[PDB]
């Protein structure tokens, strides 16, 4: 698995591969890692499937149900709740989750939460299998208030390599795109990234 | 496996049974669980079939150089010892055998008990093998040393038949033998199944079940 | 504990039992009755782990001799074995099952009829002519499937235990001290004093 | 060590012409050592006949259960229980052990007494139903068997004819298992009438 | 095992071999495996035989209450979100792997889910022992919008890649097709390719030739009158 | 850790006549659930009318197979062309494998030929050397669904005369290679039916004094 | 007794009507890291033998330098090394067999699986496979690793069985194997894009094909998919 | 095997050795002599695992024959047990050591004195007035350490051996089947018939 | 350890890190892992030191026995040798070793040698275990006949990020330049690639 998540001038973008894997068997090819826990906080998921998909049923639920009461959640909040599952339960659960979100007045956010249950608040963020052969280059090539168009350059060319290198890693490049103008989604396939 | 043998008066009896087994399935019902050393030699086989079968056979060929050499035939005693110390030279190694070197020397009728453990018995009534513990309770009741050839052979027969009707592993048919001092003597392959109900009939036992 | 012997007979049943009490490599004792009278006409004896025995014997004890005072009856030795197989069934699938192997040998009144009952620590139960359990059986069965008649009297059915004793005597490695013999019939439970 | 070939034993199930035949050996032993030539693993709950193999225990655990069950049944639903239904009662009964199992092979065989087309059927220790037309087998000797009815068997076949299918396919697997035999029973079971034969079998 | 579940046009289709095995030794040479949820929601399993069968009898009788409970016809996603919160919980001691299939108000729907209770969407899937000789072929073959008859063609090839390439395979073929605003049709043995061929001798025994000692009538009868 | 032994499936059959003996294997090689082969042959001509099998794991039957084929060659070289019967084939058999008692061929192994006097004679062995002569028997993966059958209509186990109800056994009348043959395809016909690594072909090789000959049969490819 | 480090995937093959073809990936793979894209694992004997292997790369490149030092053995007081007697596919195989089963034998492996495809001097069609434990087995298709599991059933409804390979062209034979190859790269997450492949006839003799790549794949359909069940956007 | 006892009194050796052999549950003989005559005036009693037992007392047997005809001259006991433990010694740091404990009783014909060497499977020697090997040892030492006197005769010594086989007898859970005893003095080695 | 080798246009240059540890603690800070084996044939090593060590001075000694009887060797002959020591005692060794060297005919050419005993001739090379986190940077950067201060940057800048990510690397950065006019060693402080 390859995934990340990237804050820029208008807000935040989330980014991912496609691939899950039995063992060396690929089991699905064409996986959905970008999740949606509300209107605009979505994760990325990496680790266990069963145990991240759980975790982000139960956290879609919570958010439900806090935006019934108490109005719209901000990030740190969805973050809180993702939190909480994976420290109680750490040693039954084998979660790497990527939180990210846009508001009006905190604009774009990134949380990531390992696999222990810390939280850690950054800019930008990168996780799974195929996170370890691109942390050169993402540190290399990141920069604060970038342009949308930069970002999805910039998440393209990192997930291209670790997926040239990850044998876990592979498939589309899924992102999701977090602004005050709404949600798009984008898709990008080998032909296109592979020759970069 | 049930094998006995057991020297009197007019010798040696040997006895066994004849089945394979492979776990809980049934290999073979048809063995052969003597073994001709010679004229004058037989051996049991209990345990490994392969184990019991290729060092008997590669001790036969001793015994019988043993002929050519010394104008002699070999005697019980130091059989029972080429055997205990070929396959002592194994110990620990993972063979599995326990064999009775039965036969007729100058010393008599001889009997020897021979183990891949390393024991080395001489000894008037041996029984070997997963039924044994069967068969020591007919033999031991039963046994004398004036006992007639006819009583002897019944007795060696009766007591595989107990082993085979309560072991799982011991069954098929019982194979005979008789050593004397002119060479030994093979009294024929006896199937269980009838004789079970044969002696049942003659003999009243074995009640408890229904024929 | 190490050997417990039973044989029905015509008009009794027999059961002998090893006196040896052991603790490692000591014998603590010679002169041990491993058996409970549950009713009048109903003998259980015993043998498994330590603790185990006693307190299994005793609790079916208590539990026949309450269902005897309550309804002012004694219970068939069928019934009984049912019960004291329940009760090992239940205890195979709990935390701490009850290592126990039993032989119920009892007189049916109604029937008069006796009867020997096998049950092991599983809750295997088995009526029988003659039974034993452990490493008992494999030297004695082989003497009594030859010599046993079910019109065999008692005093026939005591000189083929003894039979099946001196064989135990003969060819198992452990000392167990001898046996202690009861026999079950009509007129109720006695021990053999001279064996 | 395996609950499942400790006591040893084995159940065989087959169809015929408006009829069913269910057998069984007679051995009950503790592995090496044979303890009862007597001990039948086949009962039946009126019409309904179940055979079980496995662990002892169990099996005279189960039959006193379904015993139970089968009598309440009728008390309240005023008949007797049918096939049919009677294997979905095994497969419950079952499957809530899931987690703790009963170690055994039940086999199930009767006649519907109102469509009159006959039932035969097996599970695995768990529940899983196998509800075969022509024969179903269980026990020790299960591979032995499942050779001898694959081979002797044909569809249709007349009570006496099957009789003399079913008892050889037992009696030829016995005598390769080691913790089968010392004794067998066949029944014949026909919409109105049942026959049970003892069999003459080698004992050892 | 060999399941799989391919989407067309105006719905979906699911399709199974019939062997269920007890190690090496076929136990069953007509197995059924794919299991009715709700009338127009049908699921393939592989795995565990008496798990897949007891969480879809299990799943499928709440979902039968809740149809009844909100007056509407089920929803695969309810299906599917009961099965897994079932499996999870058990933590893949219920050795469940099943593709779920089927129409319902929403349209046509296609999943798979394993048995420690991650979900998966497709418009092709394929499931147990014979899972890649049928991704073999569903990759070789499929495509965007599939006719119904196209569908049903796949999915059997599908199986049948399995058959004949995966001992754990075998026998026949059954399909089940749910089509938008139609019945589902549950097809069993759509396809026989293993007919035993005759054997070369009957083996019918003459009458008395099995040794007997005793007979007796067995009363199955109740107790009787007068 | 490295596993030197491995599982190629397969079934073989040895039938004895009275003046033939056949020896019968499927053609099946696999590996777990896959298939290697549909048509890979198990039964050899070995020379001077011997057939041999050795099943279970393939590597080691080859090596064995190979071995004993060369050990046939060489009886020739060092014993002036002298013929090699079945029962000194055999024994030699024992050798080469107790030569491995601690590092065994992992097979089961079948010859079948004929013996001095012309008649029929099948030998079977266990992986380290144990060896009988027999009638009849079935040896790998299906060989306990086939033995109990061949107990039955090769031997007329339980197989009682009618009338007299258990009193009079079956005779035991000898077989025709027709008949045998039956019996050989209706053995893999059911086996093939009940055990998943047991199928697509069956080769069967018939020793007579005229020589060996083939026979083939197709099977169900599930 | 050892552990693979450095591995490659399946090989695949096949025969046709006049000869064999044989194809394998170009990667070197060390655990889940695609470590080396510049592998070839078919490597040619003479002009008539093509062995393909998969496995550990450091066994291979040991095989590979056994087979070069055979064909210079051969040639060794040999006037007819490039006529009569020259190496054949059935000399090449049987020479690995014996060294594989003689490694295994010694509890010290070379960690590969095998496929030896040739054509005979009779013009016969050669394919045979050998592995770590030294087991042998021949068919009309061959395939190691997962290709076993993937390859197989797809190169079988072509050549199901051995009267089917009369009945096959080389192109036909041909566009199976690239078939197989694409399936591969779909669904083997230790599989490369890049391959080679090499078709042994006996008329037009030895061809071999670099730098091959996947084409025609089929990923428009994954835009579709959206979440792992009730998510819709 | 299992018991082996060693009493030196005034003017002779006493060994009493069990006659039991056991292969698992079964007792395949009651009357084996376990040991061997070394020399004329030297024996050794034995006891171990099964095999290594027999093949190292023949071989010490052998060896110290051998001696006797090389220099026509009978060793001492001291230079016999000093040769065994060597052989022990030397087994223990060997790829299978022999699993044997010892006993040597001999009478030097030099000293005019009996002499016990008491030597384990490690190669331990210690010279002793009364020793024992395996479980034996537990039981009787507290009689031998009240009774013993070093000027005992041969008779008080085989009473004293009679109560400490006593004592085995009633508390050792394993049947040993009696012991054979044999006497080494002055005018050499002879066996106790009756005991 | 992170260690690199990369051919350029007028030969090749070597690159490794300096820190050596014992579980975490730094046995040694300022370690030469850049070793000679013949005047322009330098390896670079990691894994076991005290295997990687001898085999190095089982090489050294070949190549000077080879020198004496043949003249120069090649630097394919040289990776040879370490393949052939390293391949046959593949049980009893850990070691991954990069081979590189200068001719005037083949000029640079990089060689490397992973733990099975494989061998693989290479444009550039990475290994250790900081050289997971560059797998994607070096990918993205690397060009073929770059200048020698070109090639020197790429070195510094790619070690740079392995350090800083890989707690198993640091210290300083050697650098070992073979080409036509000789043999120039250069080193590189943490204050000046830190701040990269
Ligand atoms: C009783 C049946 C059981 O004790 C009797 O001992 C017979 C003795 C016997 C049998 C045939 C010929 C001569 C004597 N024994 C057997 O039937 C044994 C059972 C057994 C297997 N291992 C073993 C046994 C007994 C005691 C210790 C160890 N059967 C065999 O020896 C045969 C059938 N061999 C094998 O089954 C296998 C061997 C050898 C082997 C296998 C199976 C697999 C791989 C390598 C070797
Ligand atoms: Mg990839
Ligand atoms: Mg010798
Ligand atoms: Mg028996
Ligand atoms: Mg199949
Ligand atoms: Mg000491
Ligand atoms: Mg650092």
């Amino acid at each position: 698995t390859s995934i990340m998540a990237v804050t820029f001038k208008d807000g935040v973008i989330l980014g991912a591969d496609s691939r899950t894997t039995t063992g060396a068997y690929i089991a699905n090819r064409v996986t959905d890692k970008l999740t949606r826990v509300h209107d605009k906080i979505w994760c990325c998921r990496s680790g266990s499937a069963a145990d991240t998909q759980a975790i982000a049923d139960i956290v879609q639920y919570h958010l439900e149900l806090y935006t019934s009461q108490y109005g719209t959640p901000s990030t740190e909040t969805a973050a809180s709740v993702f939190k909480e599952l994976c420290y109680e339960n750490k040693d039954n659960l084998t979660a790497g989750i990527i939180v990210a979100g846009y508001d009006d007045k905190n604009k774009g956010e990134v949380y990531t939460i390992p696999l222990g249950g810390s939280v850690h608040k950054l800019p930008y963020a990168i996780a799974g299998s195929g996170s370890t052969f691109i942390y050169g280059y993402c540190d290399k090539n990141f920069r604060e208030n970038m342009s949308k168009e930069e970002t999805v350059d910039f998440i393209k060319h990192s997930l291209s390599q670790a997926i040239k290198w990850d044998g876990s890693s592979g498939g589309v490049i899924r992102m999701v795109v977090l602004t005050a103008a709404g949600v798009e989604r984008l898709i990008f396939y080998p032909d296109e990234y592979e020759q970069l | 496996t049930t094998t006995l043998a057991f020297k009197f008066r007019h010798g040696v009896i040997v006895a066994a049974d004849s089945r394979a087994t492979a776990g809980a399935y049934i290999a073979s019902q048809t063995v052969k669980k003597v073994i001709e050393i010679n004229p004058y030699l037989l051996g049991t086989m209990a345990g490994g079939a392969a184990d019991c079968s290729f060092w008997e056979r590669l001790l036969a060929r001793q015994c019988r150089i043993y002929e050519l050499r010394n104008k002699e035939r070999i005697s019980v005693a130091a059989a029972s010892k080429l055997l205990a110390n070929m396959v002592y030279q194994y110990k620990g190694m993972g063979l599995s055998m326990g064999t009775m070197i039965c036969g007729w020397d100058k010393r008599g009728p001889g009997l020897y008990y021979v183990d891949s453990e390393g024991n080395r018995i001489s000894g008037a009534t041996f029984s070997v093998g997963s039924g044994s513990v069967y068969a020591y309770g007919v033999l031991d009741s039963n046994y004398k040393w004036d006992l007639s050839v006819e009583d002897a052979l019944y007795l060696g027969k009766r007591s595989i038949l107990a082993a085979a009707h309560r072991d799982a592993y011991s069954g098929g048919s019982v194979n005979l033998y008789h050593v004397t001092e002119d060479g030994w003597i093979y009294h024929g392959n006896h199937d269980v199944g009838e004789l079970f109900w044969k002696v049942k009939e003659e003999e009243g036992s074995f009640n408890n079940v229904i024929g | 504990m190490d050997i417990i012997l039973g044989i029905r007979v015509q008009d009794s049943v027999i059961l002998a039992s090893s006196k040896a009490v052991t603790r490692g490599i000591s014998v603590l004792k010679d002169s041990d009755d491993k058996t409970r009278q549950l009713s009048p006409h109903t003998l259980m004896s015993f043998a498994g782990e330590a603790g185990d025995t006693v307190q299994f014997a005793e609790y079916i004890q208590a539990n026949i001799q309450l269902y005897s005072i309550r309804e002012d009856y004694e219970l068939s030795p069928q019934a009984v074995s049912s019960f004291v197989r329940q009760e090992l069934a239940k205890s195979i699938r709990s935390r701490r099952p009850y290592q126990v192997n039993v032989l119920i040998g009892g007189y049916d009144k109604k029937k008069n009829k006796p009867e020997l009952y096998q049950i092991d620590y599983l809750g295997t139960k088995v009526e029988l002519p003659y039974g034993a359990h452990g490493y008992s059986g494999f030297y004695t069965f082989s003497l009594l499937d030859h010599h046993y008649r079910p019109d065999m009297t008692t005093e026939e059915g005591l000189d083929l235990l003894k039979l099946c004793v001196q064989e135990l005597e003969k060819r198992m490695p452990m000392d167990f001290k001898g046996v202690i013999v009861k026999i079950v019939d009509k007129d109720g439970i006695r021990q053999v004093d001279d064996f | 060590s395996d609950p499942s070939s400790i006591n040893g034993g084995i159940v065989v199930a087959m169809t015929g012409k408006d009829c069913v035949a269910i057998a069984c050996d007679l051995r009950l032993g503790s592995q090496s050592l044979g303890v009862s030539n007597k001990f039948e693993k086949i009962f039946h709950y009126g019409h309904v006949f179940l055979g079980i193999t496995g662990l002892a225990t169990d099996v005279t655990t189960l039959n006193e259960m379904f015993r139970y069950k089968t009598n309440l049944y009728k008390l309240k639903e005023e008949r007797a229980i049918e096939p049919e239904t009677f294997t979905q009662l095994v497969s419950s009964s079952l499957y809530e052990r899931r987690f703790g199992p009963y170690f055994v092979g039940p086999v199930v065989a009767g006649i519907n007494s109102k469509s009159g087309k006959p039932f035969i059927a097996g599970f695995d220790l768990i529940g899983c139903i196998d509800e075969a037309k022509d024969f179903i087998v269980s026990g020790t000797a299960s591979d032995q068997l499942f050779g001898m009815c694959e081979s002797l068997y044909e569809p249709n076949l007349e009570p006496e004819d099957l009789f003399e299918t079913i008892s050889q396919a037992l009696l030829n697997a016995a005598d390769r298992d080691a913790l089968s035999g010392w004794g067998a029973v066949v029944y014949i079971i026909k919409k109105d009438e049942v026959v049970k034969r003892y069999l003459k079998m080698r004992q050892d | 095992t060999t399941i799989v579940g391919v989407k067309f046009n105006n719905g979906v289709v699911i399709a199974a071999d019939t062997r269920s095995t007890q190690g090496p030794i076929v136990a069953d040479k007509n197995c059924a495996k794919l299991h009715r949820i709700s009338p127009k929601i049908w699921c393939a399993g592989a795995g565990t035989a008496a798990d897949t069968e007891a969480v879809t009898q299990l799943i499928g009788s709440n979902i039968e209450l809740h149809s009844l409970y909100t007056s509407r016809e089920p929803r695969v996603v309810s299906a599917l979100q009961m099965l897994k919160q079932h499996l999870f919980k058990y933590q893949g001691h219920i050795g469940a792997y099943l593709i779920v299939a089927g129409v319902d108000p929403t349209g046509s729907h296609l999943f798979s889910i394993h048995a420690h209770g991650s979900t998966d969407v497709g418009y092709y899937l394929s499931l147990g022992s014979g899972s890649l000789a049928a991704m073999a072929v569903l990759e070789s073959h499929w495509k965007q919008d599939l006719t119904k008859e196209e569908a049903i063609k796949l999915a059997s090839d599908a199986i049948q890649a399995g058959i004949w390439n995966d001992l754990g395979s075998g026998s026949n073929v059954d399909v089940c097709v749910m089509e938008i605003g139609k019945d589902a049709e549950y097809l069993r043995n759509y396809l026989t390719p293993n007919v035993r061929e005759e054997k070369q001798k009957s083996y019918k025994f003459p009458r008395g030739t099995t040794a007997v000692l005793k007979e007796s009538i067995v009363n199955i009868c109740d107790i009787q009158e007068e | 850790q490295f596993n030197p032994y491995g599982d190629n499936g397969g079934t073989i059959l040895g039938i004895a006549g009275e003046d033939f003996a056949v020896l019968a294997g499927d053609t099946r090689n696999i590996t777990d659930y896959s298939i290697n082969s549909r048509y890979e042959p198990k039964v050899f001509d070995c020379g001077d009318n011997i057939v041999m099998s050795a099943n279970g794991f393939a590597a080691d039957g080859d090596a064995l197979v190979k071995r004993f084929k060369n050990s046939v060659k060489w009886y020739h070289f060092d014993h002036n062309d002298k013929k090699l019967s079945i029962n000194s084939a055999a024994r030699n058999i024992q050798h080469l494998l107790y030569s491995r008692r601690f590092f065994p061929y992992y097979v089961y192994n079948i010859i079948a030929g004929l013996d001095e006097d012309g008649k029929g004679a099948v030998y079977s062995f266990d992986p380290v050397g144990s060896y009988q002569r027999e009638q009849c028997r079935a040896g790998g993966a299906a060989a306990s669904l086939i033995m109990p059958f061949l107990d039955n209509q090769v031997n007329f186990k339980n197989q009682y005369e009618p009338g007299t109800n258990g009193k009079v056994k079956k005779p035991l009348k000898y077989l025709s290679v027709e008949e045998v043959i039956k019996l050989v395809r209706d053995s893999f016909t059911s086996a093939t039916e009940r055990h998943i690594q047991v199928g697509d072909g069956l080769e069967i090789l018939i020793v007579t004094k005229d020589g060996v000959r083939k026979e083939f049969y197709e099977l169900k490819r599930d | 007794t050892q552990q693979p480090i450095v591995t490659g995937t399946s090989v695949i093959s096949m025969k046709y009507d006049n000869g064999v073809i044989i194809a394998a990936d170009n990667l070197g793979s060390y655990g889940s890291l695609l470590r080396f894209n510049g592998v070839e694992r078919l490597i040619p004997v003479g002009d008539n033998t093509v062995v393909g292997i998969s496995g550990d790369i450091s066994d291979m490149q040991h095989i590979e330098r056994l087979l070069k030092d055979l064909v210079t053995e051969n040639a060794y007081d040999n006037p007819l090394a490039d006529a009569e007697e020259a190496l054949e596919p059935s000399y090449i195989f049987e020479y690995l067999a014996t060294v594989m089963y003689q490694r295994r034998s010694k509890m010290n492996p070379l960690w590969n699986a095998i496929i030896v495809a040739g054509v005979q001097s009779n013009g016969d069609q050669f394919l045979r496979y050998v592995n770590l434990l030294g087991v042998t087995y021949s068919s009309p298709t061959l395939a190691t690793g997962f290709g076993a599991h993937m390859a197989n059933p797809l190169l079988r409804k072509v050549v199901d069985r051995e009267s089917d390979i009369p009945k096959t062209t080389v192109q036909v034979a041909e566009e199976a194997i690239v078939n197989a190859m694409r399936v591969l790269y779909y669904r083997d997450a230790r599989s490369s894009r890049n391959f080679s492949l090499a078709i042994i006839d006996k008329n037009t003799g030895l061809t071999f094909k670099k730098n091959l790549q996947v084409e025609n794949m089929k990923w428009d359909f994954a835009k579709d998919i959206k979440g792992y069940g009730t998510q819709k956007i």
